[PDB]
């Protein structure tokens, strides 16, 4: 097989140094079972 | 296990940590919600009036502006909920609802010594948004009960 | 009288309902107040970046920032007012100011059980900023008698 | 020493006086961190939608829009920070975290009836971000302990 140069899209060009990132969202909400209640308890006290 | 003046700069430091070592580093996740990652060895002079041109208007302009706005809208939304659940202020609220072995059957060191809270929330992804749910029909009941108790309460 | 469920998508659902029934739907009010009213069957994807093109500078734009901006500019002033009443992170918050006759003279249930808050919120429609001067000017005297106390507090 | 109705109105108003003297007006300063400063015999009707035409663009109105912005993106800080303290909807928070003479070792009287804020701001002025860091580090060893208590707790 042969290859040739191509430089059509400069997205390429971006892709070349981008491609060691990505962007995420952070979720900081986050909920879990515990033997804690509310009110006037905390399991015994 | 690194120290207290570290534990602040470590953002996003128990991410593959387990789910009960990662409530050191409650505080550092939030306030990058705001400030985004805590800067060390410079602390430069962040105050306002730094636009001195018609460059408001421009690309970097308009995305900065988007990006602090976004930044904000977001954070309130995150507040307004743990609000209406009655856990204003608490990093850590404690709940009057039960958990749901449906939602998920595994004991405390099941999870908490065992998985990673993105592991985790990727288990109960599904029955997420039916508990917040519960967490504001608990917090209306409660305050039903309240009015309810000023009734009695002559 | 509706399921717990359904209270959460009720907004301005006990608008002509009695003010104490009104309470159990306190939350899903708040909720409004940042994100608008709340949305059952469909859930879209509501996340960042949707603005592709120079489109932010125009009439749509423009007329959408103006109006998310206001959305948070007017749910702090009722937070910050709340807070220095004290009653942060408070749905029914409980004051020091006593109620006066000439602000109104109704009996609980002539109120609660009679009236509907938007009617009730008529009649105090006067006295009402003097009332939240009262309730900050409390807050202050409160203040006040904390430095009193860490004075005699060594 | 004025009234209770006058500290609502003097923003800044203990500024010169004894640090003891300024905790009657702390909510009036909160207050102006949103609203700026108060407005008395005259309070007209500032509601939304005064921008009829283009004018969303020109000079003041981006300023304005800045200005808006930025007051909200620092309260917000102001908040985050007293929130990650432990802090949240508290305009006196006692810590765990003890003080020290290196700091200052002024009595209470050598301070609080003795310094204005500002004179004292500037003497703790080298330390007040390691306190800050202190803060949040005390906070985290609470949330870690929580944690703890949850495991022993069955
Ligand atoms: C745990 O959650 C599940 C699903 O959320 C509950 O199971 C059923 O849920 C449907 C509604 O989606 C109800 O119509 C059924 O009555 C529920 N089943 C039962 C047996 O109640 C389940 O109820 C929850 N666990 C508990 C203890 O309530
Ligand atoms: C969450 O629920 C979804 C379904 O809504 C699960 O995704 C797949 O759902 C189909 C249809 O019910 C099942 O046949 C597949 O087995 C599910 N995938 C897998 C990998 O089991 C999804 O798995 C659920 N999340 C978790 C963590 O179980
Ligand atoms: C109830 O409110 C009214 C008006 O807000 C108070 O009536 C008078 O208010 C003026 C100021 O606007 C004072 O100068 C008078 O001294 C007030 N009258 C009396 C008899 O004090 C009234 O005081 C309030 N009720 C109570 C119990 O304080
Ligand atoms: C609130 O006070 C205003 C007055 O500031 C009341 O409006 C009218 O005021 C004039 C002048 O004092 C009176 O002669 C009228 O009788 C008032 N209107 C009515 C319908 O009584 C207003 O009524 C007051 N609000 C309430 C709920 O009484
Ligand atoms: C009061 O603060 C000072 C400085 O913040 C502490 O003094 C030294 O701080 C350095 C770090 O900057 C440590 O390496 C030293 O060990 C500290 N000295 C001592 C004697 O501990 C000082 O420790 C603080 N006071 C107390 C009681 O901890
Ligand atoms: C806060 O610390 C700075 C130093 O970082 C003080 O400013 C001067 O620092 C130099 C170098 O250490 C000293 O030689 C000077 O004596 C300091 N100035 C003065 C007026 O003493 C600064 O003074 C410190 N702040 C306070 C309130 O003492």
């Amino acid at each position: 097989e042969t290859f040739r140069p191509a430089g059509g899209d400069m997205r390429d060009n971006w892709r070349s140094e981008l491609y060691k990132y990505k962007v995420v969202k952070i979720k900081p909400l986050g909920v879990a079972p515990t033997r804690c209640r509310r009110r006037v308890v905390g399991r015994r006290r | 296990a690194v120290g207290m003046g570290a534990v602040l700069l470590g953002f996003l430091g128990a991410a593959g940590s387990t789910m009960g070592a990662a409530s050191i580093t409650l505080t550092v996740q939030v306030r990058q919600l705001l400030s985004g990652i805590v800067q060390q060895q410079s602390n430069l002079l962040r105050a306002p009036e730094a636009q001195q041109h018609l460059l408001q208007l421009t690309v970097w302009g308009i995305k900065q502006l988007q990006a602090r706005v976004l930044a904000v809208e977001r954070y309130l939304q995150d507040q307004q909920l743990l609000g209406i659940w009655g856990c204003s202020g608490r990093l850590i609220c404690c709940t009057n609802v039960p958990w749901n072995a449906s939602w998920s059957n595994k004991s405390y060191s099941e999870i908490w010594d065992n998985l990673t809270w993105v592991e985790w929330e990727r288990e109960i992804s599904n029955y997420t948004q039916h508990i917040y749910n519960l967490l504001q029909e608990s917090q209306n009941q409660q305050e039903k009960n309240e009015q309810d108790l000023l009734a009695l309460d002559k």
